C-alpha cells in the first residue's frame, strides 16, 4: 500500500499536504520489503498435545528465550512473546 | 564537441592517480592513519603520498576528534589549501563527535568548522575500511567545469 | 584573618584599578599586532560594560578571584598568544539577539 | 664504581655520623614536650650504632638502604632542612587548631 | 512504649507495632512483598523471615509483632540464608517475560532478586502457565506474570470496595482472577496495576510505551478532579505518556484517581 | 631486576681501540647497516590492493549496525530500551507502540554512525539477538542526513549481510 | 572463598601503625581524621598548614615517600565545605600509598604544593582550570586543557554537561570563528537508581 507517492512501512505517514517531506525528491526513500508482517500470519499453526507448551526459534544457536505459552480457550490461539506463532489444543 | 568532454575526463584522471593527504595526529583515527602507510594495507603511492605539507597538499583528513581549542587552528590550514580540495571526516568523532559529543569542549560534525565530502563511520576506523574513503573519493570526481 | 586571599577590602577596590590601566594600553596594540577586527574606539567601550555586570563588592574574597581571572582571560593578549580572533572574543556577533519585553518575547513563544 | 643516580658516589666515611650528630642538636632546641623529637631520636642512635660497629661493609649500607652509601646521605642531607623547616613553623609542639565540621561519610 | 534492640541500635517502638515498622525506625528496609502502608497486614508469601538472637524458626515481619524486649538482626546468616532461598521458590514456576514485560526497573521483584537473592544459579525445571484473565479498559492483565500473592486479592475487599480477585484452584494453578468472565468497575479500581509489585497488572493505555529507565520524572498535582495532588508524571522526550500516582501524606492516599490515571 | 644498558668501556688497549677507532674514522657500521635495507629488498613483501585483494578478518568483527529477523518473517527486535541505556555513546533512540493488535515491537528506531563508537555492548546486552554486527567496511556519503540510520529500514536492509551474520553467529554461541 | 575474595587482610594490622605513628605526634594543626581501609590510608588534613604535612613524608628516617606524585580533587556539593584536594603519593624505597586529603571549601584561596614538589605546580593548575580553587604564592598559574574564550569552570556540577559556549560556527563571518550559539542535541537523563539499599554496615541513622 502507497499513498500518493511514498509507500508506507511499518506504520508511518509520508506528509500532509507536502510540507515535511522535502530531502526525499532527487534522492529514492527506502523501504522495507514486507514489513506488514504479512509473514507472521503465513506460518502455519502448530498442535498441541501437553496443556502448556514451550517455545523456541531454533535451540541455543538462535536468540530465542524460554516462554511457556497456556492453552485453555478454545477460542482465539495463545502465541508467545517473540513469535508470532499460534499453538491449538 | 568530442574533444571538449573526453579533455575534461583527462584532468579529473590527474586528481584519480594522485592525492597528497594532511597528516593531522590529532586522535586514535590517526594510528589507524598511519596504518595506511603499513604495508599490509596500502594506498601509498597507489595514490596517497605521506609528505603532506600545509600547503602542497590537496587533501585534508581530520582525524577523529576536535576540541574547541583546535577549532580555529584547523580553519586556518584549510585557508592555505588550494582550491580543488576534498576533506575526509575519518572516524566517527570526525562525523559528529562518536563519543563525547554532548560536552563542553568537542565540537559537534567538524561542518560547523570546515565543509566534509567524504564521511568515514569507524571508530577504530578498519584499514579496509579506510581504502574505501580514497577509493570513493577518486570515484566521486567525474565532471568539473561544463562551460 | 580567615581566609587572606590577597587584600583586605579596600585595598581590594585598588587592584582592580591597576588591573585597569594594564587592559586600556593593550587595546590600541591589539589592532595592528593582532587584528583591525571592529574599532579601537569600540573596544574601549567593550572594557566598560565587562566592569559593569561585575560590579557589586560585598565582600574582598569575591573581589580577589576576579583579579586573578582579570589578570589571565585579558592576560591573554600580551604575552602574544595565539586566538586568530576567535579566542578572547566577547561580544556576539551572530547574536539575535533577544530583547526582555512582555510582547516581543511572548510574539515569538519562548518557555 | 660509580652510582646510577647523578649523586657521584664518592669514598667518604664519617659524613654520615657528623649529618646525625648535629640533627639531634637541633631536635633539643624548641620542641621537648614533643612527641616527634621522642620518636625520631631512637631510630637515628640505632642506625649510629650500625655505623660504629661495621667498618666501611656493604652489609652496614644495606641495613634500611641498600642502594649504597650515596643514597643514605641524601637521607642526611635533607634531613637537616626537614628539622630546620619543623623548629620554625610550629605544629609538633603546639596543637589548638580548630576542628574541621562533621561530614566524612560518602 | 518498650524499646527493643534491633541490630544493637537501639529504637523505641509501640506495644501493637510490627516487626517490619520497628525496623523503618533503625532506617532498615526488609524485603517486602505484601504491603506495610495502607494494605492489611497478611502473610502468603514468607519472604520477609527474620531471625531473632534465641529462636530456632525465623518469623515474618508482617504478622509477628515485638512486644517483649528481643533482640533482632537484620543482615544475620540465617536470613540471608532465607533471603536467597525465598526468591528461588519465587522464579522456580515464573514465565521470564523481562524483556517484553511492561515493568522493568520499576518491578520489586526484580530489584529482590539483584540486591537479596541468589545470582549463580538457579535450580528449575519446567515452569507452569496460566491463562490470560478477563479485564476491561485499564490494565492489561496477564496471569503469567503473577507470582499470585495476596496484594490486590484485599485492595479490591477493603480499599476499592467491589470484590473480584481471589482463589481459583488450590497447587501451582490457582489464579489471581475473577473466575467468571466480567470487567472490573471504575470507581477507584484503576489504581490496582500501581499496586502490584510483579509486571502482570500494567495500563492498558500506556503498555509498553516506556521503560523505567531513562524517564525524567516530575511531581504536579492534577487538575482533572478536585483533592487530587501529587503525581509523578514521566517525561521521557517531547510527550508524557505515564503518570504514577506519588507518595502524599493528607492530600491522597497513595492512590490516584480512575480519571486521572488514564 | 636489573639488565645493565651500558656497555662500560669497550676499548681498552692497542687491538680494542683501533676497530672503535675504524668505525669511526671511516664508516663500517654504516656499510653494515646498509646490509639490513639491502636483503630487505629482495624478499616478497605483503602488500593487499583493495578493490582485487581482500585483508585477513575473524568470525566475530563489529562494523555497520545491522537488525535481524526470524527464518520465518517476524522482526526479532522486541523493544526493550536495553540496548539504548548501554549505549555509552548514546547513538540508539527507542520509542515503541503496539503492532496493530496483540504484538508489541517497534516504531521509532535510529542508531546515529555520527555517534557510536562500536562496542558490541547493545548486540551482548540483546536478549532476543536483534543487532548482530555483521562484517561491514562499505559505508561513505556525502551528508550526515545520508550518514545517520533512519527508523529501522536501512537496518532491516542488511539482509544483503544476513547471510554472512546467520553463518558467524554458528561460531558465537558457545563463544569459539 | 576461593574466587569471592581478592584478598585476605594481613598487611591491614602492618598498615594500622601508620595510623597510630603519625596521630601519636597528635596536631590538631596537621592530624584531624585517619582512615585506613582496603591495603590504603586516608589522611586529612587541616587548611591552615599543608606544606608542613608535604615537607613530612619527604625524607624521614622512619619512612621515605618522596614522590608526591599525582594530584587530584574532589567536587561535592553535600557538606558546607565544597571542594576536596586529593593527594596520591608513593614511596620507592619503602613500597607503600598514602593519601593527603583537604577539608577546607577552598573558594578561599589554599597553599601550594610547589616548593615541596617540583611536578605539582602543572596538576595545580588543572585544579585553577577545571575546580576553580588558587593556590597562593604559586609561579605560573596559566590555563592548560581550558580553552582561551572560556567562562567559568568546566567541571563543576552547578552547571550542565553541555555548558554556555560549546558550539563553533563558521557560516557568515568570513574568518571570525562563532561562540555564542547554546544548543546542543539532548543528552538522555536516566533515572536509574535501584530500590533498596545496596549493602549494609554503609546505612548510616537519620
Ligand atoms: N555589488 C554588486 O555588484 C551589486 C550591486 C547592486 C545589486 N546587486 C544585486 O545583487 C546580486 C549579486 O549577485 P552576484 O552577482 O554576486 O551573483 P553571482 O556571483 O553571479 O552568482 C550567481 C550564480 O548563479 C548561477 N547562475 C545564475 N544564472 C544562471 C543561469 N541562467 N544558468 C546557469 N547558472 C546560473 C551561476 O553559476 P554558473 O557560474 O555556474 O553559471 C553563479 O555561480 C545581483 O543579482 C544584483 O541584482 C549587486
Ligand atoms: S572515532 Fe574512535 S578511534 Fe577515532 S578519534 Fe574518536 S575515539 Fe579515537
Ligand atoms: S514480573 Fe518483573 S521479574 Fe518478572 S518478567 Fe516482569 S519485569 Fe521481569
Ligand atoms: S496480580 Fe500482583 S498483586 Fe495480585 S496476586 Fe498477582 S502478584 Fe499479587
Ligand atoms: S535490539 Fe534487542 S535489546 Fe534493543 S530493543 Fe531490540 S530486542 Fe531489545
Ligand atoms: S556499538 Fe556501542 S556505541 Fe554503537 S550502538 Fe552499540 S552500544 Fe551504542
Ligand atoms: S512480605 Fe511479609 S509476608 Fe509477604
Ligand atoms: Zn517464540
Amino acid at each position: 500500500x502507497x499513498x500518493x507517492x511514498x509507500x508506507x512501512x511499518x506504520x508511518x505517514x509520508x506528509x500532509x499536504x507536502x510540507x515535511x517531506x522535502x530531502x526525499x525528491x532527487x534522492x529514492x526513500x527506502x523501504x522495507x520489503x514486507x514489513x506488514x508482517x504479512x509473514x507472521x500470519x503465513x506460518x502455519x499453526x502448530x498442535x498441541x498435545x501437553x496443556x502448556x507448551x514451550x517455545c523456541d526459534g531454533g535451540g541455543g544457536a538462535l536468540g530465542h528465550p524460554r516462554v511457556y505459552i497456556n492453552l485453555d480457550k478454545e477460542t482465539k490461539t495463545g502465541t508467545c512473546g517473540y513469535c508470532g506463532l499460534q499453538f491449538r489444543q | 564537441e568530442y574533444v571538449v568532454a573526453k579533455l575534461d575526463d583527462l584532468i579529473n584522471w590527474a586528481r584519480r592517480s594522485s592525492l597528497w593527504p594532511m597528516t593531522f595526529g590529532l586522535a586514535c583515527c590517526a594510528v589507524e592513519m598511519m596504518h595506511m602507510a603499513a604495508p599490509r594495507y596500502d594506498m601509498d603511492r597507489f595514490g596517497v603520498v605521506f609528505r603532506a605539507s600545509p600547503r602542497q597538499s590537496d587533501v585534508m583528513i581530520v582525524a577523529g576528534t576536535l576540541t574547541n581549542k583546535m577549532a580555529p587552528a584547523l580553519r586556518k590550514v584549510y585557508d592555505q589549501m588550494p582550491e580543488p580540495r576534498y576533506v575526509v571526516s575519518m572516524g566517527s568523532c570526525a562525523n559528529g563527535g562518536g563519543y563525547y559529543h554532548y560536552s563542553y569542549s568537542v565540537v559537534r560534525g567538524c561542518d560547523r568548522i570546515v565543509p566534509v565530502d567524504i564521511y568515514v563511520p569507524g571508530c577504530p576506523p578498519t584499514a579496509e575500511a579506510l581504502l574505501y574513503g580514497i577509493l570513493q573519493l577518486q570515484k566521486k570526481i567525474k565532471r568539473e567545469k561544463r562551460l | 584573618v580567615k581566609p587572606i586571599f590577597s587584600r583586605d577590602m579596600n585595598e581590594a577596590k585598588r587592584r582592580v584599578r591597576e588591573l585597569y590601566r594594564a587592559w586600556y594600553r593593550e587595546v590600541p596594540n591589539t589592532v595592528h599586532l593582532f587584528q583591525l577586527d571592529i574599532s579601537v574606539k569600540q573596544g574601549r567601550d567593550k572594557v566598560r560594560e565587562m566592569f559593569k555586570k561585575n560590579a557589586h563588592i560585598t565582600d574582598p574574597r569575591v573581589v580577589d578571584l576576579l583579579v586573578i581571572k582579570g589578570k589571565m582571560e585579558l592576560e591573554e593578549t600580551i604575552k602574544v598568544w595565539k586566538q586568530r580572533t576567535h579566542v578572547m572574543r566577547f561580544f556576539h556577533e551572530t547574536e539575535a539577539p533577544r530583547p526582555k519585553d512582555f510582547l516581543s518575547k511572548f510574539y515569538v513563544g519562548h518557555d | 664504581t660509580g652510582l646510577v643516580g647523578l649523586a657521584v658516589c664518592e669514598t667518604p666515611h664519617e659524613r654520615l655520623k657528623i649529618l646525625y650528630t648535629k640533627i639531634l642538636d637541633v631536635l633539643g632546641h624548641i620542641p621537648k614536650n614533643a612527641a616527634y623529637r621522642k620518636y625520631t631520636e631512637q631510630i637515628t642512635n640505632e642506625k649510629l650504632s650500625m655505623v660504629k660497629a661495621e667498618p666501611d661493609v656493604k652489609k652496614l649500607e644495606e641495613r634500611l638502604q641498600g642502594g649504597q652509601i650515596e643514597e643514605v646521605i641524601l637521607q642526611a642531607e635533607n634531613e637537616l632542612s626537614l628539622a630546620r623547616k619543623m623548629i620554625q613553623w610550629k605544629p609538633w609542639e603546639p596543637l589548638v587548631e580548630e576542628p574541621p565540621a562533621s561530614q566524612w561519610k560518602w | 512504649l518498650i524499646e527493643v534492640f534491633v541490630d544493637g541500635q537501639s529504637v523505641m517502638v509501640e506495644p501493637g507495632t510490627t516487626v517490619l515498622q520497628a525496623c523503618e525506625k533503625v532506617g532498615m528496609q526488609i524485603p517486602r512483598f505484601c504491603y506495610h502502608e495502607r494494605l492489611s497486614v497478611a502473610g502468603n508469601c514468607r519472604m520477609c523471615l527474620v531471625e531473632i538472637e534465641k529462636a530456632p524458626k525465623v518469623v515474618a515481619a508482617c504478622a509477628m509483632p515485638v512486644m517483649k524486649g528481643w533482640n533482632i538482626l537484620t543482615n544475620s546468616e540465617k536470613t540471608k540464608k532465607a533471603r536467597e532461598g525465598v526468591m528461588e521458590f519465587l522464579l522456580a514456576n515464573h514465565p521470564l517475560d523481562c524483556p517484553i514485560c511492561d515493568q522493568g526497573g520499576e518491578c520489586d521483584l526484580q530489584d529482590q532478586s539483584m540486591m537479596f537473592g541468589s545470582d549463580r544459579s538457579r535450580f528449575l525445571e519446567g515452569k507452569r502457565a496460566v491463562e490470560d484473565k478477563n479485564i476491561g479498559p485499564l490494565v492489561k492483565t496477564i496471569m503469567t506474570r503473577c507470582i499470585q500473592c495476596t496484594r490486590c486479592i484485599r485492595f479490591a475487599s477493603e480499599i476499592a470496595g467491589v470484590d473480584d480477585l481471589g482463589t481459583t484452584g488450590r497447587g501451582n494453578d490457582m489464579q489471581v482472577g475473577t473466575y467468571i468472565e466480567k470487567m472490573f468497575m471504575s470507581e477507584l479500581s484503576g489504581n490496582i496495576i500501581d499496586i502490584c509489585p510483579v509486571g502482570a497488572l500494567t495500563x492498558x493505555x500506556x503498555x509498553x510505551x516506556x521503560x523505567x529507565x531513562x524517564x525524567x520524572x516530575x511531581x504536579x498535582x492534577x487538575x482533572x478532579x478536585x483533592x487530587x495532588x501529587x503525581x509523578x508524571x514521566x517525561x521521557x522526550x517531547x510527550x508524557x505518556x505515564x503518570x504514577x500516582x506519588x507518595x502524599x501524606x493528607x492530600x491522597x492516599x497513595x492512590x490516584x484517581x480512575x480519571x486521572x490515571x488514564x | 631486576t636489573y639488565k645493565y644498558v651500558n656497555l662500560r668501556e669497550p676499548s681498552m688497549d692497542m687491538k680494542s681501540v683501533t676497530d672503535r677507532a675504524a668505525q669511526t674514522l671511516l664508516w663500517t657500521e654504516l656499510i653494515r647497516g646498509l646490509g639490513m635495507t639491502l636483503s630487505y629488498l629482495f624478499r616478497e613483501p605483503a602488500t593487499i590492493n583493495y578493490p582485487f585483494e581482500k585483508g585477513p578478518l575473524s568470525p566475530r568483527f563489529r562494523g555497520e549496525h545491522a537488525l535481524r529477523r526470524y527464518p520465518s518473517g517476524e522482526e526479532r527486535c522486541i523493544a526493550c530500551k536495553l540496548c539504548e541505556a548501554v549505549c555509552p555513546a548514546q547513538a540508539i533512540t527507542i520509542e515503541a507502540e503496539p503492532r496493530a493488535d496483540g504484538s508489541r515491537r517497534t516504531t521509532r528506531y535510529d542508531i546515529d554512525m555520527t555517534k557510536c563508537i562500536y562496542c558490541g555492548f547493545c548486540q551482548e546486552a540483546c536478549p532476543v539477538d536483534a543487532i548482530v554486527e555483521g562484517p561491514n567496511f562499505e559505508f561513505s556519503t556525502e551528508t550526515h542526513e545520508e550518514l545517520l540510520y533512519n527508523k529501522e529500514k536501512l537496518l532491516n536492509n542488511g539482509d544483503k549481510w544476513e547471510a554472512e551474520i546467520a553463518a558467524n553467529i554458528q561460531a558465537d554461541y558457545l563463544y569459539r | 572463598r576461593p574466587t569471592v575474595r581478592p584478598r585476605n587482610d594481613v598487611a591491614h594490622k602492618q598498615l594500622s601503625a601508620f595510623g597510630e605513628y603519625v596521630a601519636e605526634i597528635l596536631p590538631k594543626y596537621v592530624q584531624q581524621v585517619q582512615v585506613s581501609c582496603f591495603n590504603e590510608l586516608e589522611i586529612c588534613i587541616h587548611p591552615d598548614g599543608v606544606i608542613p604535612v608535604l615537607t613530612f613524608l619527604r625524607d624521614h628516617s622512619n619512612a621515605q615517600f618522596k614522590s608526591l606524585a599525582d594530584l587530584t580533587a574532589v567536587d561535592i556539593p553535600t557538606r558546607q565545605n565544597r571542594f576536596e584536594i586529593v593527594y596520591n603519593l608513593l614511596s620507592l624505597r619503602f613500597n607503600s600509598r598514602i593519601r593527603v586529603k583537604t577539608y577546607t571549601d577552598e573558594l578561599t584561596p589554599i597553599e601550594s604544593s610547589v616548593p615541596v614538589y617540583k611536578a605539582a605546580n602543572w596538576y595545580e593548575r588543572e585544579i585553577w582550570d577545571m575546580f576553580g580553587v588558587f593556590f597562593a604564592n604559586h609561579p605560573d598559574l596559566r590555563r592548560i586543557l581550558t580553552d582561551y574564550g572560556f567562562e567559568g569552570h568546566p567541571f563543576r556540577k552547578d552547571f550542565p554537561l553541555s555548558g554556555y559556549v560549546e558550539l563553533r560556527y563558521d557560516d557568515e563571518v568570513k574568518r571570525v570563528v562563532a561562540e555564542p550559539v547554546e544548543l546542543a542535541q539532548e543528552f538522555r537523563k536516566f533515572d536509574l537508581n535501584s530500590p533498596w539499599e545496596a549493602f549494609p554496615a554503609y546505612r548510616q541513622p537519620p
